[PDB]
DNA sequence: CCTGCATCCGAGAGCTGAGAACCCAACCAT
DNA sequence: ATGGTTGGGTATAATGGGAGTCGTCTCGGATGCAGG
């Protein structure tokens, strides 16, 4: 539990523009 | 030193979130044959080979360089990982 | 840069230093063949005017270095900081000084010679207890050291 | 370059009659200075038969067209009565250091390779001297001394040095974009 | 190692240990020169 | 090369034979070809005269001993794995007390091993050396009390594994009191059983006081001798019935038996001249008559309570004098050994006396020997003290024959010996070494003795001294020891003398360790030499008065690691010792008498002496010694040659003309180059690998073993399945490579096959060695003197030799502590050189000199340098020899040739050489107002000449100091050393990779490396150092599938090292649980262990 | 005895030797026991160690690593660039290649140029008394047997060159690299964690040229 | 009855590399 | 049906063992002893 094991930044998510626009227009729906 | 290592420990608020998110951009772009990526192909990383020019192999690499272009968007529950990984098969077979 | 044996210049003053404290012990020997002294400040005395002798002699070598030459290697390594401190230049140039028996206390003559005049083979034998003591010290405590740094690991590792 | 002997499988073995050893042998034997008459001429085999007592030197190999020995008072090996020496010695042209692990050439299946000092080459030096030209002072007066093996003479050696500078000189000539 | 403000989850507690420890190792009472509650036992005590 | 020595000491006696320790205490241990009738009490012959006569009736007696000659040479012993050895033959008599009739008979007790010429052992094939032991003297001694001032403690010494330590204590209130065997009681009782009155006791202590008074107790007193034994032994044996005949036997065994207790007769020297009394014998009390009369117990007291009192003439001890330390040899570790062996021999010899038909018995049937051999064996085999021979060069070996060592079975331990045993004391002068110790865990507990020292039949060290009367110095040479040597004032080897007159009114001199100034009329004794101090290693480094102690060390330690060379030469500055070091190493060959020579041969020389009588000397070649050196002997002489008696006929080993050669000269430049030699590495030229210099020979033995099997015998041949004839061109029709053949990593060199309907087992090349094969052994079941396993039908080695030159990574070293490892070669056009062309071999750093204070090095660069212009080598003694002014003036003839030669060619000074000393006249090197040569002379007597940069054709803007140096090549090569491992074989039981490069094993990553991941913050590289890459075998199989197929790695699992934790916990009794986020059971197994 | 030898008078030993017999206690506890011995600390698998020299030349990122360790240490990623490409049919074939030192070509060589681009290793020497004893560094192909190391580690190493070895790691997924890389990399760590003053700075030849 | 004060026992003590009775008869296994 | 393996028997009288270990030093807790 600490550095990259650490709670507070081993849950980050990273994606790029075009599919997080997507994934809201599922949501959008 | 990397290039731009400066940059990318100013954008984020702790030097190990960095590195989490560069692993994570990376093991994307191994997944999908680098299909995923942002970069237009002027700004992809060459290597020098005696048969030529081409892609850079490594992944990490390309990931801090897609960092530096700031076309990525990281942070703390943003997408379901189970759509996120639907949507980036659907995406990119 | 290079190092030749005449690079480790000494000067004229140790001579006169030593002559000088030549005179203050024959005193010393008087004032204690006589009576009005004993036997631990004669020993403490002793002590003090070769310690005193060998921080002026430390002190005529620098200053020769600084003042005639001052492109010296052996002075040029000690100012830059690349090599060496004043306690080794003054053990090549001027005088080792006062060695320590094995039990811990000084032996009464010093080492009047230094490494480039060559020591005798009293004055060798005599530093050979410090050497060896230095190097027990080195291994005997390096296996404390560690264990310290292996409790200080259990005691914040969390 | 190589060295065959013998009734000799190895280079760390002896040779019975023979005071040295095959490695004092080889040692010997990288001394051997050769001068190739023929600037055609790549290789050459000479050929040594001896029989014991005696001093085998240089002088001993068999004569060779084209092919003369510089140095034929160096002492090769020491035979005793009973002793016979039987060499064939593989002479190469080339240039600076090639260690045996290089090259490794055999012509027989016994043969040794052996490390080849190809420059003639012994000594080079060369000396600057104040001169002067009438009212011009401080001018710079040139002394080349060169020391070689007696198989290329020093005039030849500087010739192909002038012609060796020449030709990289002359690689400035086609600029290429970057 | 940085002139920054320490990152979150940065182990402290080992970096501590290490920074007090290391110097204790070699340079504390390295060759000693024979020349004309001291040193490492007084910090054991501490 | 012409030879010029310097000093002016005369030495009266030359060094004693350098291996004497050993040989000649093996030699009085053994008695072997002296006539039984004329033996003395020593050795094996004092064992057999205690441990006989066994009683219990039957008589055994001891009559004599004879040792027979050894079944097989030395070099089929190396060859066969056997150990050199000669049977022991025993002549004892059967004797009835009553009869009379007498059985004689000659028994074979075994073998005794023998040690050959040089001073070591074959034990099963391999060279081995016994390293002599220091301990405490026995005796008794008297030690300040340290809980209380002005109290003293008394302490009784026997040998090791020979008696208990007894102690002697005034208690606070008054009555004396003895520990034995951890048990106070008053000393009382045991006066009274010793025969004590009141009277007695008042009138051999009353001098002393109240001691005395305190002492005094009635009620023992009152009781008669007996009754003090019997409740003696009942305090000492509480519970056992206090039986007067078992009381009287375990005293007698305590303090009066001599086949229990036993003071040495070192001890008893030692007790005699402490005491000022006379013993009987070697042990604390006297048993005739049925009673015990003391011997030492009233001596100690007396000197315990005048002690007590204050009366003048009696001191307290130091324990670490060498007065009180002794030294204990081969011979009488062996004896010892033997002795213990003897007593097993002689315990089963009464348990079958005590058996049997009494007429059927006879000497041969009552002794079973086998319990001597398993002593011997185990000795010669897996002591400590018995150790793997060092021969990388000759001085190795002649350094570990005259190691002294403080470990060793009833020695100190490594890690809890404190610094006062460690510590050079004043009396080490002359007997000890103070400079050759090893650094790390074991500096102080190994030790060398000093060049001039003996080891006298006590086993005391003892040094020489000259004679000096009346101010005269005498050529008369005593050897004493140090307490002798405490009573006289000694001056110094160096006081100048007229003749042999002192011509000096103030003297050094040493009064019992203290420096002192004395008029010649008060000096008593001289040194010998200043040689006497040091070891043989530290006596060849030149100029040692200018080198710091701790340099010194290091460089005499390295001495030894230096590797022969093919071109070996001996050093240019010498120290006068290597000619001896060379012939008493064994290593060359030399005429025994005047002769002529008749044959020479790489391999043998037939010399002709002038009886007529032919002698034939072959010659060692190519001999794989126990560090893969290679060591032979190569003649030095021509058919003809006339030879006169000890001349040199053959060089050994790192030899060269009958001198010390473990290296090369070379010409160096202190000087720093381009950061190619920071921090102590080396930069040398190609010129040195172009002349083969620095090559070595090595050789290697690899052995394979065709046995026997259940399943089926293996078997040694050439027919293998599955595999081309490009891998089976070299192997013969036996399946063994052919001599000469050049094998790499992974070629085949013996060929077997395996039942499972055969499968390949064959022995080949490891990664990273090879070379050319030089020899084949085949050894099979029955050939005569082989002694193989059971089941192992036949075995083969192979010796493959390679020839390393110099490469980047190989360790070189000088005289004076100067090591580093070759970080660059250069090409010979790069390298500095001076105006005439010549370039340099080797440039070091000028940093190394300042802080590590070896000025000797640079004193022996400037001698080198006037001798490489000169033509010519020097003998510089140690502390007596070159001194400055001498070498100014051989620095001046140099440069008289050196300039000389370029003056007559035609040729001034160039203009680099001007600018070279204006720059140098800035510098304060040159004296302004002087032609160039003058100041390029002025230069040059500072050992500093004009250098050239081979890259530019400019000069170094400073002179820079040139000269020859003499330098090693160590044994640590990175060929060696070199090791990397993807995957490879694991443990049996963690599961995790083995270790060492032999295994083909992996790195540790300890608990630091830990430590410095966490502090990283680098939590999955940590992970998977713990998980895939050593004992998670699903992580690890899936991670190198995935690699190969492409993928990433996986995730990691639990490591195997945790469940074999678990298991064993549970087998402790305690159940240990992994629980989940609601405490519920998580079973790790995977339900492999669930019922 | 079976639980704690060597606990209440006399251990239990083997007839013919005086040597304690080794309890469950005994594997347990020590230094050489299971918990310091196999869980604080392992022996592991893609690692080497070697000498090491001067290597003036390199940038403060670089490291000089030997072309044979290199080939054992990135030898499954070798297998399958060789395979991808036409040097071998497939991975077995590429193993036996690679198992004789004389069926070496040099096409593989350029294919562990092409392996090990962009990747770091990491280089420790020990004693490891702070962290950075352990460093991460680039390898650059060389010949001989010798690591070369920068002239400004050696001070964070304490290392310097008359004899001293050097052992060396390869991290293996994307996340290990990255930490390697982003953390563990020479040029990324100048100042000391313990003062805060620099630890990579000139020293020795350097501080006398300039 | 409390307290302090010697006394005894147990647990530590750096990292990496390498190195000796004999015989006779019944009885399961394969 | 054979070896290999296992159980039983011996009769003058015998009646409590034997190696060993003495050169660390501190430190902390448990404890028995002395005083009041
Ligand atoms: N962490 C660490 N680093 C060390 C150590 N000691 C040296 N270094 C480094 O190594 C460089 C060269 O040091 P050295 O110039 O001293 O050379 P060496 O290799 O140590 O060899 P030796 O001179 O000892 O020769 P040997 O024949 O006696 O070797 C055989 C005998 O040595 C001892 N021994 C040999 N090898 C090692 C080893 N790896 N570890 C520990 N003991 C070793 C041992 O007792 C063995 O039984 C130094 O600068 C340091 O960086 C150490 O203790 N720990
Ligand atoms: N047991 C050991 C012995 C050594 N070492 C390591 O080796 C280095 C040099 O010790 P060294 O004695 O080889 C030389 P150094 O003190 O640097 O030399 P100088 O004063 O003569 O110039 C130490 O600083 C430790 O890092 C170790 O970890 N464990
Ligand atoms: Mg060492
Ligand atoms: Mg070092
Ligand atoms: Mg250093």
């Amino acid at each position: 539990p600490a550095g990259t094991g650490s709670d507070f930044v081993r849950f980050t998510q990273v994606v790029d523009q075009k599919t997080l626009k997507a994934i809201e227009e599922a949501r959008k729906e | 030193a990397e290039p731009g290592i400066d940059k990318l420990f100013g954008m984020v608020d702790s030097k190990y979130r960095l590195t989490v998110v560069v692993a994570k951009r990376a093991q994307q772009l191994l997944r999908h044959g680098f299909k995923n990526t942002v970069l237009e192909p002027e700004e992809r990383p060459k290597m020098q080979t005696l048969e030529g020019l081409f892609d850079d192999p490594n992944a990490v690499t390309w990931a801090m360089k897609e960092l530096l272009t700031g076309r990525l968007v990281f942070g703390e529950n943003l997408v379901p990982e189970d759509r996120l990984q639907k949507e980036m098969e659907r995406l990119y077979p | 840069i290079t190092i030749g044996i005449d690079d480790a210049v000494i000067p004229e003053e140790k001579k006169q230093y030593l002559e000088e404290a030549d005179r203050k012990l024959l005193q010393i020997e008087q004032a204690y063949e006589m009576g009005f002294l004993t036997d631990r400040e004669r020993y403490d005395q002793i002590l003090q005017l070769w310690t005193e002798t060998t921080e002026k002699v430390t002190q005529a070598v620098f200053k020769n270095f600084e003042e005639n030459y001052p492109f010296n290697p052996l002075y040029v390594m000690a100012q830059s900081g690349a090599r060496g401190n004043p306690q080794q230049i003054r053990q090549l140039c001027g005088l080792r000084g006062l060695m320590q028996k094995p039990s811990g206390e000084t032996f009464e003559v010093p080492v009047r010679s230094s490494f480039r005049e060559g020591l005798t083979v009293l004055e060798y034998f005599i530093s050979s207890h410090g050497a060896r003591k230095g190097g027990a010290d080195t291994a005997l405590r390096t296996a404390d050291s560690g264990y310290l740094t292996r409790k200080l690991v259990d005691v914040t590792h969390e | 370059t190589s060295v065959y002997i013998e009734d000799v499988l190895h280079e760390f073995s002896t040779i019975p009659g023979v005071k040295e050893d095959v490695v004092e042998i080889i040692l010997n034997l990288k001394e051997l200075v050769v001068r190739f008459l023929n600037p055609s001429l790549q290789t050459v085999t000479l050929l040594l038969k001896a029989e014991g007592p005696k001093e085998v030197k240089a002088r001993d190999f068999l004569p060779v067209a084209d092919v003369e020995i510089m140095n034929p008072d160096l002492h090769i090996a020491t035979l005793e009565e009973g002793g016979r020496l039987n060499m064939e010695v593989r002479v190469d042209r080339g240039v600076g250091y090639v260690p045996a692990e290089k090259h490794g050439i055999k012509d027989r299946i016994n043969a040794i390779p052996v490390d080849a000092v190809f420059s003639p080459v012994r000594r080079v030096a060369f000396q600057v001297e104040d001169t002067r030209l009438g009212q011009r002072t401080d001018l710079d007066k040139l002394t080349l001394r060169i020391w070689t093996d007696g198989s290329v003479t020093p005039l030849e050696a500087l010739n192909q040095a002038v012609e060796i500078l020449r030709e990289h000189l002359t690689y400035f000539s086609n600029p290429q974009a970057a | 190692s940085m002139a920054r403000p320490v990152s979150i989850g940065e182990a402290v507690g080992i970096v501590a240990a290490q920074s007090i420890g290391e110097p204790g190792t070699q340079l504390t009472m390295r060759t000693f020169h024979t020349g004309g509650t001291q040193g490492l036992p007084r910090v054991i005590e501490l | 090369m012409e030879i010029k020595r310097f000093g002016r000491i005369r030495e009266v006696i030359p060094l004693p034979p350098l291996t004497e320790i050993q040989v000649e205490s093996y030699r009085r241990a053994l008695q072997a070809d002296v006539p039984p009738e004329k033996r003395e009490n020593v050795g094996i012959q004092a064992a057999f005269r205690e441990t006989f006569p066994i009683e219990e009736g039957l008589v055994l007696d001891f009559l004599e001993y004879r040792l027979g000659e050894p079944p097989f040479p030395q070099d089929e012993c190396r060859e066969k794995d056997l150990t050199y050895q000669a049977p022991l033959y025993a002549r004892l008599q059967l004797i009835h007390k009553d009869t009379g009739l007498i059985k004689e008979d000659e028994v074979f007790l075994g073998h005794i091993p023998l040690m050959t010429e040089d001073g070591s052992f074959i034990i099963n094939g391999a060279d081995r050396v016994i390293v002599s032991q220091i301990h405490r003297s026995p005796g008794v001694y008297f030690t300040p009390d340290p809980a209380r001032p002005g109290r003293y403690i008394a302490s009784i010494i026997p040998l090791p594994k020979r008696g208990p330590w007894i102690d002697l204590e005034v208690e606070p209130n008054g009555v004396v009191s003895m520990k034995v065997n951890k048990r106070k009681f008053p000393l009382v009782l045991l006066l009274r059983v010793l025969g004590y009155d009141q009277e007695t006791l008042a009138r051999e202590l009353g001098a002393y006081g109240e001691l005395v008074q305190g002492l005094m107790d009635e009620s023992v007193f009152a009781m008669r001798p007996e009754e003090a034994l019997i409740r003696l032994f009942t305090l000492l044996r509480p519970g056992d019935p206090p039986k007067r005949d078992k009381a009287v036997a375990y005293v007698y065994g305590l303090i009066a038996d001599p086949r229990r207790y036993d003071l040495g007769e070192a001890g008893r020297y030692k007790a005699e001249e402490k005491l000022g009394i006379r013993l009987s014998g070697r042990t604390l009390a006297r048993f005739e008559d049925g009673e015990f009369k003391d011997e030492v117990f009233l001596p100690t007291l007396r000197y315990l309570f005048a002690l007590t009192a204050g009366v003048p003439g009696h001191e307290v001890d130091d324990i670490d004098h060498l007065g009180n330390r002794r030294i204990r040899t081969v011979g009488e570790l062996m004896t010892d050994q033997f002795r213990v062996g003897l007593a097993r021999l002689a315990r089963g010899v009464r348990e079958r006396m005590l058996m049997g038909s009494e007429d059927s018995l006879t000497p041969a049937k009552l002794v079973n020997s086998r319990p001597l051999e398993a002593a011997i064996r185990e000795f010669f085999s897996r002591s400590q003290l018995s150790q793997f021979k060092d021969e990388t060069n000759p001085l190795s070996s002649l350094r570990h024959k005259r190691r002294i060592s403080a470990l060793g079975p009833g020695g100190l331990t490594r890690e809890r010996a404190g610094f006062d045993v460690r510590d050079v004391h004043r009396t080490h002068y002359g007997r000890i070494c103070p400079v050759e110790t090893p650094e790390g865990a074991n500096i102080g507990l190994i030790t060398s003795l000093a060049a001039y020292a003996r080891v006298d039949e006590l086993g005391f060290i003892r040094t020489p001294y000259r004679r000096v009367v009346g101010g005269v110095v005498t050529d008369e040479v005593v050897y004493m020891t140090a307490t002798e040597e405490d009573r006289y004032t000694i001056a110094q080897a160096n006081t100048p003398l007229e003749g042999n007159r002192i011509a000096a009114e103030r003297v050094v001199a040493r009064r019992k360790g203290e420096p002192v100034i004395v008029s010649p009329e008060e000096v008593e004794f001289m040194d010998v030499s200043p040689k006497q101090v040091f070891s043989v290693n530290t006596n060849l480094i030149p100029f040692l008065e200018h080198d710091d102690a701790n340099r010194a060390l290091m460089g005499s330690n390295m001495q030894t690691q230096a590797v022969p060379l093919i071109r070996a030469q001996a050093p240019v500055v010498m120290t006068g010792l290597e000619e001896r070091v060379v012939r008493d190493s064994l290593a060359a060959l030399y005429a025994e008498e005047d002769g002529e020579v008749a044959k020479v041969d790489g391999n043998r020389i037939v010399v002709r002496y002038e009886d007529g009588r032919l002698v034939e000397y072959p010659l060692r070649r190519f001999y794989r010694s126990n560090q893969g050196t290679a060591l032979d002997q190569r003649p030095r002489v021509v058919v003809g040659q006339r030879v006169r008696k000890g001349d040199l006929l053959a060089d050994g080993p790192a030899s060269e003309n009958g001198f010390l050669a473990l290296g090369q000269n070379v010409l160096v430049a202190i000087m720093p180059f381009d950061g190619y030699n920071f921090e102590d590495a080396i930069v040398i030229s190609e010129e040195l690998l172009k002349r083969d210099f620095y090559t070595s020979i090595h050789i290697e033995r690899y052995e394979i073993e065709a046995r026997d099997t259940k399943l089926g015998p293996e078997r040694i041949t050439r027919d293998i399945p599955h595999l081309s004839e490009a891998a089976l061109r070299d192997l013969d029709e036996e399946g063994v490579v052919r001599i000469g053949a050049e094998v790499k990593p992974g070629d085949i060199l013996v060929g077997r096959t395996s039942f499972k309907d055969v499968k390949d087992t064959s022995l080949r090349v490891p990664p990273g060695e090879g070379g050319i094969v030089v020899r084949t052994v085949r050894l099979r079941r029955g050939d005569p003197g082989v002694e193989l396993k059971p089941g192992v039908r036949e075995v083969v080695r192979v010796y493959v030799a390679q020839k390393r030159k110099l490469q980047v990574g190989d360790k070189l070293a000088n005289r004076h502590g100067n090591k580093g490892v070759v970080a660059k070669i250069l090409p010979v056009e790069d390298m500095p050189h001076l105006p005439d062309g010549t370039p340099v071999d080797v440039i070091l750093n000028p940093l190394g000199v300042p802080s590590r204070m070896n000025l000797g090095q640079i004193l022996e660069t400037h001698l080198g340098l006037a001798g490489y212009f000169l033509g010519q080598r020097y003998i510089s003694p140690i502390f007596d020899g070159a001194k400055e002014p001498e070498i100014k003036e051989l620095l001046a003839q140099a440069f008289e040739v050196y300039f000389g030669k370029r003056k007559g060619e035609g040729f001034g000074v160039d203009k680099r050489e001007v600018e070279v000393l204006r720059r140098a006249e800035k510098l304060g090197l040159v004296t302004p107002g002087k032609t160039p040569e003058e100041q390029l002379k002025e230069l040059f007597l500072q050992g500093k000449v004009v250098l050239y940069d081979g890259r530019t054709g400019e000069p170094i803007e400073g002179p820079i100091v040139v000269g020859q140096m003499f330098i090693m090549k160590l044994y640590h090569m990175v060929e060696d050393k070199m090791h990397a491992r993807s995957t490879g074989p694991y443990s049996l039981i963690t599961q995790q990779p083995l270790g060492g490069k032999a295994q083909f094993g992996g790195q540790r990553f300890g608990e630091m490396e830990v430590w410095a991941l966490e502090a990283y913050g680098a939590a999955h590289t940590l992970q998977e150092m713990l998980t895939l890459k050593s004992d998670d075998i699903e992580g690890r199989n899936a991670a190198y599938e995935a690699i190969i197929k492409g993928e990433d790695v996986p995730e990691p699992s639990v490591p195997e090292s945790f469940r074999v934790l678990v298991k064993e916990l549970q087998a402790l009794a305690l159940d240990v649980q992994t629980l989940d986020e609601k405490d519920n059971p998580v079973d790790i197994f995977e339900g492999l262990a669930s019922k | 005895a079976l639980l704690d030898n060597g606990r209440r008078g006399a251990p239990v030993t083997n007839p013919g030797s005086d040597r304690p017999l080794r309890s469950l206690t005994d594997i347990l506890s020590g230094k050489q026991g299971r918990f310091r011995q196999n869980l604080l600390g392992k022996r592991v698998d893609y690692s080497g160690r070697s000498v090491i020299v001067v290597g003036p030349q390199l940038k403060l990122h670089q490291c000089g690593l030997p072309k044979r360790m290199a080939l054992e240490l990135f030898k499954p990623f070798l297998l399958k660039k060789m395979e991808e490409k036409g040097i071998a049919p497939n991975v077995k074939a590429a193993r036996r290649m690679l198992e004789r030192q004389r069926d070496i070509k040099d096409e593989v060589w350029d294919a562990l140029e092409e392996v090990i681009h962009g990747k770091v290793v990491l280089l420790n020497r020990a004693p490891t008394l702070h962290r950075l004893g352990i460093q991460a560094f680039q390898p650059v192909l060389v010949e001989g047997q010798s690591i070369q190391l920068h002239p400004l580690v050696c001070e964070a190493f304490n290392a310097d060159f008359d004899g001293d070895q050097m052992a060396v790691h390869v991290p293996l997924s994307s996340f290990a690299q990255a930490e390697a890389r982003i953390q563990m990399l020479s040029a990324h760590n100048l100042l000391s964690p313990a003062s805060g003053e620099p630890l990579a700075k000139p020293s020795r030849d350097i501080i006398l040229g300039l």
